[PDB]
């Protein structure tokens, strides 16, 4: 979930 | 992941921060949007789940002005309105 993005 | 058409202002989002074509994976879509919040600061680093988006095409485009990245339903549904499957 770090944005640098997506499980 | 599943393909995807960007709408034209998410279209332009996504090209905005270097992605090169019409039709992308969700993966991709994720990762462009992500790279987007990196890049325009929309989120403060001591509380890294918040995005602001209040006064941003991507505001403007989810229909909120702030989300937490663990609404993962609710963000799924503000990404589908600006694509098509």
């Amino acid at each position: 979930v770090w944005f640098g993005f997506x499980x | 992941e599943t393909l995807v058409r960007p709408k034209p202002l998410l279209l332009k989002l996504l090209k905005s921060v270097g992605a090169q074509k019409d039709t992308y994976t969700m993966k991709e879509v994720l990762f462009y949007l992500g790279q987007y919040i990196m890049t325009k600061r929309l989120y403060d680093e001591k509380q890294q789940h918040i995005v602001y988006c209040s006064n941003d095409l991507l505001g403007d485009l989810f229909g909120v002005p702030s989300f937490s990245v663990k609404e993962h339903r609710k963000i799924y549904t503000m990404i589908y309105r600006n694509l098509v499957v």
